[PDB]
């Protein structure tokens, strides 16, 4: 239902058969579901629907907490503790923003290769390769920072990289 | 040493006039209440070792234990306090007079400071 968002969580239209029967035999798997539709469904459907309008009558608001965006850890002087502080605050919280995204994109997958059933090699390439996209910025980005990590760990492997990204890009262009 | 031998110092003072221009410590301050405990644990000492009720035995002893804790931890506290405020007095002047032993360097931030970095794996 719309307790999640679709744009986020993508499912396809669900497309399934008509009941298209080539005997006249009666089907145990309709009966049985009627028997218990009828037996279990509906009770529990008052049940729910008796609670929730109880819930109606006491109605309260919780609210998203909202951050700022404080200076970065590039944006600190060498013993500056305060902005050094804030920095790594912010960067730990979007370490964590980060690790849910990769989830978010490790559910995508996962529902992706059940859904599919045997077709599921070649009908879940997108997902496959934005898990990939995903997985290698992520690992860019804080893999062998081990036990101890902080933002000017991360900020020294990210100064590493760069240096011989840059050192390559000016090798290359010398050919 | 170092504190031994300074300028306009009285030999036996133990309590400069210069001294009365800080703060004096509160009667409720931990220290002095470390030493109102220190002697209460006197006085129950005291009990114990001549063999009287160690809680209940002399109260006008065990009072005269705490209170004189008392009365000598204040004056420490206050020379301790004073002794500190001299050290800090000194070392900011000597800084001051001194500037070029104690330069201010300059500032640079993460993003131009180049640190190795190690992986852990
Ligand atoms: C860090 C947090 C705080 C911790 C600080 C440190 C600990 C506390 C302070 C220590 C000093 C204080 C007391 C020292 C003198 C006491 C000596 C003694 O024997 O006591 C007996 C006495 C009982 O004897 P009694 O009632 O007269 O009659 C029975 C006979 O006397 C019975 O006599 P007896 O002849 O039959 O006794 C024989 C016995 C007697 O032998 C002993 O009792 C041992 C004596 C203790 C040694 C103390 C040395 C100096 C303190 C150093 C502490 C070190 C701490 C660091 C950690 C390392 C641990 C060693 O010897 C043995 O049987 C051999 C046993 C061998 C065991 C070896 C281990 C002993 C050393 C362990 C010391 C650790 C601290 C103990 C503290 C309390 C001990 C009573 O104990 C007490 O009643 C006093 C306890 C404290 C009273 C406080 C109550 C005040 C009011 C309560 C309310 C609180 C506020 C209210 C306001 C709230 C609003 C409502
Ligand atoms: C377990 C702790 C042992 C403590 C030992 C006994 C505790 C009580 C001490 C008795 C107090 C009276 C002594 C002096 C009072 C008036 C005399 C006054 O003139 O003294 C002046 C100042 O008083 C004394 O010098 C300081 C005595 C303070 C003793 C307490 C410090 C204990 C050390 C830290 C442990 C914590 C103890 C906590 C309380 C139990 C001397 O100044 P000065 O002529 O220039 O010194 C010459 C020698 N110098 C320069 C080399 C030092």
């Amino acid at each position: 239902p719309d307790s999640w968002d679709k744009d986020v969580y993508p499912e396809p239209p669900r497309r399934t058969p008509a009941p298209a029967p080539q005997t006249s035999l009666p089907n145990p798997v309709t009966y049985l579901t009627k028997i218990f539709d009828l037996l279990v469904d509906r009770p529990v459907t008052l049940a729910r629907e008796f609670i929730e309008q109880q819930h109606a009558k006491n109605r309260y608001y919780y609210y998203h907490r909202e951050f700022r965006r404080v200076p970065d850890i590039t944006e600190c002087e060498e013993k500056d503790i305060l902005c050094m502080f804030e920095a790594e605050m912010q960067w730990r919280r979007d370490y964590k923003v980060d690790q849910e995204i990769v989830n978010i994109i490790q559910e995508r997958l996962k529902a992706c290769q059940q859904r599919e059933g045997e077709s599921y090699r070649q009908n879940c390439a997108k997902e496959l390769e934005q898990f990939t996209q995903v997985s290698k910025a992520f690992q860019d980005r804080y893999s062998d920072l081990g036990a101890h990590y902080s933002a000017r760990k991360c900020l020294a492997k990210q100064k590493q990289r760069m240096l011989a990204e840059r050192k390559a890009a000016k090798e290359a262009a010398a050919a | 040493t170092m504190m031994s031998g300074r300028p306009g110092r009285v030999p036996l003072q133990f309590l400069p006039n210069e001294a009365r221009s800080l703060p004096p410590p509160k009667l409720t301050d931990p220290r002095l209440v470390y030493m109102g405990f220190l002697g209460y644990c006197s006085g129950l000492i005291d009990n114990a070792i001549r063999r009287r009720p160690v809680v209940s035995a002399g109260l006008h002893r065990q009072l005269l234990y705490v209170t004189s804790f008392v009365f000598f931890g204040y004056y420490l506290l206050k020379r301790q306090d004073y002794m500190y405020a001299l050290r800090d007095h000194d070392m900011f002047a000597y800084v001051k007079s001194h500037p070029e032993d104690f330069p201010e360097k300059d500032k640079k931030t993460y993003g131009e400071i180049l640190e190795e970095f190690h992986p852990v794996r």
